RNA sequence: GGAUGAACCGAACGCCGGGUUAAGGCGCCCGAUGCCGACGCUCAUCAGACCCCAGAAAAGGUGUUGGUUGAUAUAGACAGCA
RNA sequence: CAUAGCGACGUCGCUUUUUGAUCCUUCGAUGUCGGCUCUUCCUAUCAUUGUGAAGCAGAAUUCACCAAGCGUUGGAUUGUU
RNA sequence: AGCUACCAUCUGUGGGAUUAUGACUGAACGCCUCUAAGUCAGAAUCCCGCCCAGGCGGAACGAUACGGCAGCGCCGCGGAGCCUCGGUUGGCCUCGGAUAGCCGGUCCCCCGCCGGGGUCCGGUGCGGAGUGCCCUUCGUCCUGGGAAACGGGGCGCGGCCGGAGAGGCGGCCGCCCCCUCGCCCGUCACGCACCGCACGUUCGUGGGGAACCUGGCGCUAAACCAUUCGUAGACGACCUGCU
């Protein structure tokens, strides 16, 4: 049933904290509500870090359990995270957020001309697949 | 104390088939099919391999009451996988001291006539729970077969049948009059 | 303290508002429940009590003492005009209860039967239902009462047939007749509309509802007595000769 | 806010859902529960029965039929619970409890309109999973209410209409999807605009 | 237009349980659930607007029905993002869940 | 004494000089204290009971803050205590994972408050020391001894409760 | 403030505006946690829930959670079957 | 044969249907015993319903559980309770 | 005659969840175990039914005021206005749900050309996303390029269909009459530009009440008292009758 694993080298999305919307490397698990967590390449020094403020990823990193940051920070430029994670739908989904968030009024009226003419030469192409679909005539 | 992981494995055997659901385990074997769920129990079912099919019931971070819950549920599993290839078979005995007890099985062994328990005139009617079947015994003088697929249907309808008849009024320790299970085991005891 | 002695209570607490009934017809309050599997029938009539007498019956009650002995037996006489049957409403079953969904009345409804819509019905002008008897005629009239009569069909879970009494035939001073709601049991919604329907402008005689020694429940309200203390309404115990402002009454 | 607020009643916890709904009608909201059989109660069925049939032994001695009210239907359960949580005896109050409208299954007013959910009410999330619960409407019909079928049946029918309207809902939507597919080219233009400010991944 | 006002609720007067400070309001600002977003509010000027039943002088306008109670935020209340007001005449009372109008009128953006 | 997050403190102390021994000796405790005042206050009880010292008659020379010299490594604490039940007095060894000591004595004292109702004045922690994994006694810390750990996170449970407080769409629990 | 209360806790008082507190609180009544609060314990078919204070004991529990002392065990424990 | 049923020596409680202890309310007045009548409530259950145990063979009885729905009477003597 | 008596006679009822208890399967604790998860039976108790009353609670249906000017109903947002009550300041037209899992799409089997399964492919810190979507208000005049041109408007008519849980709603056709305008990017200038200032901006042709005018299409009734009854009764009330 469950594809994501809290383990060494999984690498976590900060939600929320000091350190939110970072990405970080679990090092190793304290007291199934900690865990030792490591940022080399994304800024986050080494510290505890709870699980509740974690949101799992899809990466595993390959590298000993309470090793350095010199390893943390190999496994991490090798087999780029950075890049990888910006390539997902999820760094995307909220890059998204984050520049619809900073959108101001003059943009605000540019999207609403682009989208109303979008919507509606969709809705056109809409209508007419309606009446090209209501054509159907057989016993 | 909560343990990280409590896991457990049933293997199945090669006549049979196991269909995970979510937590709804069916089981297709040569005698029928059973389907059974476990929503009620958090716990995480996996059908391991294509080779040998083994089912592994995982639990992750549970107390010491909700542990209790894994081999459970793996021996209900195991349960559904042997009554759908062996079947089970609950044979019971009716003792008496005077008055014999006479059981008529109604219609295709869904229904169970006690006529004489006790020397007295009530008829009492049960009925057995759905796809069990019971049957007069042509080894024993005083002898009822009940047969079926899911082990607690068969042993729920045994169970109805003794405790239908039950004396009263009585020390029954010197009445044992009754319809008591003698064995529990299997059809085809292969 | 409590009371010395044991005694059980004066009177039923399940008829507690003891009060004059708010009607003088009877209500049913409860129809057979309906089974499609029967014939479909009515549940209910209405008589009028003329009077009683007794009757010499044998018994055929087997281990009795009266076991094929004769015996006196009194009787009531509940004299059972034919009804008429006027009407048709449907009910529809909602999370608030039964409401009543659509009422379709006959044709030419009774002379008798009209009376009893008016409280003065001398100095009245005869009009009820007139207009509406004008849409069994016209053919936009006669579209909505099929319209109606598929509604009750397709929307409605049980349907009763109004039927009135025949004052005409009895030897009372009323003429007012009176009207009823009897449910229609025993069948599909369709199959009871259609037979309710067969039957409007009709006349049901009671050995069409109810059968030879059959067990019926009788719906009415009593003899009233008027205003009386608690000696006779709850049959308390009579206070002693020596007791000062009266007897008939409860101590404490 | 200025518009009628209908909440799914299923799923939700008894008394968190009428605090919240309590605090929205005293603030000039309307507020509509629907589906109040659907309503949980944490702890196990046979202590919530046992709770209200005590509420049922408190009556007038004197006189019960002026004694406490105890209503069988699990919408006035609920209006009840939410009565409990108003100044009821004030005028304050009394406005805010005409303000709240209660119902059992999803009347034809409000089955054509989307219902919200109020999570800080939500069993999964307020309740552990291990733990047992009971259903108001269960326990409306054990203790004295008369149409858990008929509400279950219309409520059959309502949900076979709904399934059939989001059919049509879906079939919409793919076509609306082929739409934005054909017309691509006369439309990356704006695409860009958007996905430029954030709108359309 | 447009609406030009944030709207607001009159949820009740400052007070304790069973005190009522009567010179100063709370305010329920409609999508302002947190104290740090109470900061652009601040000094705002709001308005309660209401119909009676003789006509009043309107600013620039004809008279009408329409009479106001003006007023300003003053400070955050609560961590929910509640805010106090204090108006020129203390509010009605028949004005608990009613609206107010936050103007933007004294801009700080 | 009430707690926060403790931090441990080296306090050294001594009985004034008097005429009778011009150089009396040193005594060193590790001292587990939400700040340097409390620390000051239970070294002068532990010196009390343990030898014949007031506050009166002596003074204290060093009251410094022990820093970690490793908070960035887990490790094992293993804490020998006694406390004062509601009927006697009992000898506990306790054990612990933390990066840092004093975040272990801060876990003792909120564990045996959770679990013996102990208050903060009834406990005293008389030895605190990192032990290695094998020669931990407790389960419920010996089973994060695996260099292979691997656990998900089952049923996650929404703490953003109220933003937004009405919605549409009921939430996910599986992630 | 303790729902309520001569005596408890805070604090003593001219008529007011602003700020801040005490004791006590912050689901809703009812101002204030609508914190992405922390760690545990606990399921009650009479749960529990705050000085005075408004109800309970001895004695038990193979419910569960910690802890103390002791003992057996690959020279094969323990439990089952013989 | 300690514990079916009992329970010495001790010891922990509950109740306010006994009687005390106190004197807070009432002395510009709360009509003071018993019976009769009538309603309701409690359960620490006499009977009845459903059960468990016995030194329960049956019959009768005894102990205990859920349980107050229903019932618990007619008389001689006495002002009596 | 009436009233009346265990001093005569008649009638008195069905389910559900369950308590105690006895069990099933089954761990915990390679055994056992009625219990932990999951099940069964189960009662003068409990709740409901039957039965009594019927909410400042609803429903369906009937008739709705004259022979004289005399009242009323519907249709027209038809007009001119009064009196009074104020709120509000875009809409969302809907799967069922699970949560130790969901959602979307597609090829083969089965049921009326649409759904249900089995594959297979996608998404999942929900993006086919309520942290969302839709509509978007300065108005016109020259004036070009794109979208459309199988298009929009009709308080325009007539017809059909769906919706009953409180349908008080929604959808589709036929005729006729308009403009090629409304949507985006441009060209072009203009409007009280009221000289810094508040209640501005909507729902809205709002709700409710009396009244005037204007036309069309329609209706001509009951209740109460008085009288009578006596199935009723202190009085009211109730059951009744009256070319
Ligand atoms: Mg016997
Ligand atoms: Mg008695
Ligand atoms: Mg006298
Ligand atoms: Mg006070
Ligand atoms: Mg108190
Ligand atoms: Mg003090
Ligand atoms: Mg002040
Ligand atoms: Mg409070
Ligand atoms: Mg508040
Ligand atoms: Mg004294
Ligand atoms: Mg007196
Ligand atoms: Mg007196
Ligand atoms: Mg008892
Ligand atoms: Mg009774
Ligand atoms: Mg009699
Ligand atoms: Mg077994
Ligand atoms: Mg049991
Ligand atoms: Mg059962």
């Amino acid at each position: 049933v469950f594809r994501r694993f809290v383990e060494v080298g999984r690498v976590a999305y900060v939600s929320f904290g000091p350190h939110a919307g970072k990405l970080v490397a679990i090092v190793d698990v304290i007291d199934q509500n900690r865990a030792l967590v490591d940022g080399p390449c994304t800024q986050v020094r080494r510290q505890a870090m709870p699980f509740k403020c974690m949101q799992l990823t899809d990466f595993i990193l390959k590298f000993p359990h309470s090793a350095h940051q010199k390893y943390v920070r190999q496994a991490w430029q090798k087999a780029d995270i950075n890049t990888k994670w910006a390539a997902t739908r999820w760094a995307k989904k909220i890059e998204a957020r984050e520049r619809k968030a900073k959108m101001t009024d003059f943009d605000r009226f540019k999207v609403m001309k682009a989208k109303k003419m979008r919507n509606r030469i969709i809705k056109n192409e809409v209508k007419k697949l309606q009446k090209a679909a209501l054509l159907k005539a057989s016993p | 104390m909560k343990t990280i992981l409590s896991n457990q494995t049933v293997d199945i055997p090669e006549n049979v088939d196991i269909t995970l659901k979510g937590r709804t385990v069916i089981v297709k074997g040569p005698r029928g099919t059973l389907r059974r769920d476990f929503n009620h129990i958090n716990v995480e079912l996996s059908l391991l391999g294509k080779k040998k099919k083994r089912l592994r019931v995982d639990k992750w971070w549970g107390n010491r009451k909700e542990l209790a819950t894994v081999r459970t549920i793996c021996s209900h599993v195991q349960n559904m996988i042997k009554g759908v290839t062996l079947g089970f078979r609950y044979k019971m005995r009716s003792v008496y001291a005077h008055f014999p007890i006479n059981v008529v099985i109604q219609e295709n062994g869904s229904l169970v006539e006690i006529r004489n328990f006790l020397g007295e005139k009530y008829i009492r009617r049960v009925r057995m729970r759905p796809g069990v079947a019971c049957s007069v015994s042509q080894a024993q003088k005083d002898e009822l077969i009940l047969e079926g697929n899911d082990i607690e249907l068969v042993s729920n309808s045994a169970a109805l049948i003794q405790q239908a008849t039950t004396v009263k009024n009585k020390d029954i320790r010197k009445f044992l009059d009754g319809i008591y299970v003698s064995e529990k085991g299997t059809v085809q005891q292969a | 303290s409590h009371r010395k002695f044991s005694a059980p209570r004066h009177g039923s607490l399940g008829f507690l508002p003891r009060k004059r009934s708010s009607r003088h017809r009877g209500k049913v309050k409860s129809f057979p429940k309906d089974d499609p599997s029967k014939p479909v029938h009515l549940t209910a009539f209405l008589g009028y009590k003329a009077g009683m007498t007794h009757i010499v019956r044998e018994v055929d009650r087997p281990g009795s003492k009266v076991n094929k002995k004769e015996v006196v037996e009194a009787v009531t006489i509940v004299e059972t005009p034919p009804m008429v049957v006027v009407g048709i409403v449907g009910y529809v079953e909602t999370p608030r209860g039964l409401r009543t969904f659509k009422t379709v009345f006959a044709e030419h409804i009774s002379d008798e039967c009209k009376r009893r819509f008016y409280k003065n019905w001398h100095k009245s002008k005869k009009k009820a239902f007139t207009k509406y008897c004008k849409k069994w005629q016209d053919e936009d009239g006669k579209k909505q009462l099929e319209k109606d009569f598929s509604s009750m069909k397709k929307y409605c879970q049980v349907i009763r047939v109004i039927a009135h009494t025949q004052m005409r035939l009895l030897p009372l001073r009323q003429k007012k007749a009176h009207l009823m709601e009897i449910q229609v049991n025993g069948g599909t919604v369709a199959e009871k509309l259609d037979w309710a329907r067969e039957r409007l402008e009709q006349q049901v005689p009671v050995n069409q509802v109810f059968g030879q020694d059959e067990m019926i429940d009788v719906i009415g309200v009593t003899k009233g007595k008027g205003y009386k203390g608690v000696t006779s309404r709850w049959h308390t115990k009579k206070l002693p000769r020596k007791t000062h402002r009266g007897l008939r009454k409860v101590a404490c | 806010e200025v518009q009628v607020l209908v909440l799914d009643g299923r799923g939700h916890l008894l008394g968190r859902l009428a605090a919240i709904v309590a605090k929205q009608v005293l603030l000039g909201r309307k507020v509509v529960v629907v589906r109040c059989e659907g309503i949980n109660i944490s702890g196990n069925f046979y202590r919530n029965k046992l709770k209200y049939l005590a509420f049922l032994r408190k009556r007038m001695n004197t006189n019960p039929s002026r004694g406490p009210y105890h209503f069988r239907a699990p919408s006035r359960i609920f209006w009840r619970t939410v009565r409990g949580m108003l100044p009821h005896k004030t005028k304050r109050g009394q406005a805010a409890l005409d303000r709240l409208k209660v119902f059992d299954g999803i009347p034809p007013p409000y089955d054509k309109k989307k219902r919200m959910v109020v999570p800080a009410a939500l069993k999964v999330v307020r309740l552990k999973p291990t733990r047992k619960f009971a259903y108001l409407g269960r326990l409306a019909h054990e203790v004295g209410w008369k149409y858990q079928a008929v509400t279950a049946t219309l409520e059959e029918k309502r949900k076979e209409k709904a399934k059939i309207h989001y059919r049509k809902k879906k079939q919409l939507m793919r076509l609306r999807k082929q739409a934005e597919k054909n017309v691509e080219k006369k439309i990356d233009k704006y695409t860009e605009v958007l996905k430029t400010h954030g709108l359309l991944v | 237009s447009g609406r030009l006002w944030s709207k607001a609720i009159f949820a009740g007067y400052k007070r304790g349980l069973r005190n009522q400070r009567e010179h100063t309001a709370l305010l329920k600002i409609e999508g302002v659930y947190a104290r740090d977003e109470t900061e652009f509010y601040l000094g705002k000027r709001c308005a309660y607007v209401y119909k009676a039943k003789n006509n009043t002088v309107t600013p620039g306008g004809k008279p009408n029905k329409t009479r106001v109670i003006w007023g300003k935020v003053t400070r955050a209340h609560g961590n929910s993002g509640m805010v106090r007001a204090k108006f020129r005449s203390n509010l009605p009372a028949k004005a608990i869940g009613h609206r107010i109008r936050v103007m933007l009128y004294p801009s700080r953006i | 004494k009430a707690s926060g997050t403790l931090r441990e403190y080296k306090v050294v102390g001594r009985c004034l000089p008097t005429p009778k021994c011009h150089t009396p000796p040193l005594y060193r405790m590790r001292i587990f204290a939400p700040n340097h005042v409390v620390a000051k206050s239970r070294f002068w009880y532990f010196v009390s009971q343990l030898k014949k010292m007031k506050k009166s008659s002596g003074e204290i020379v060093y009251c410094g803050q022990v820093f970690e010299k490793s908070p960035l490594r887990v490790k094992n604490f293993g804490i020998w205590l006694r406390y004062d039940s509601r009927s006697g007095t009992h000898n506990m060894y306790r054990e612990y994972r933390d990066l840092t000591t004093a975040g272990a004595v801060t876990q003792c004292y909120r564990d045996m408050g959770a679990r013996h109702r102990a208050r903060a004045h009834s406990i005293q922690i008389m030895k605190v020391e990192e032990i290695a994994a094998s020669k931990c006694r407790r389960p419920a810390v010996k089973q994060f001894h695996d260099s292979k750990i691997k656990f998900p996170l089952p049923h996650r449970v929404l703490r953003r409760q109220h933003k937004p407080r009405f919605t549409t769409k009921r939430p996910n629990t599986f992630f």
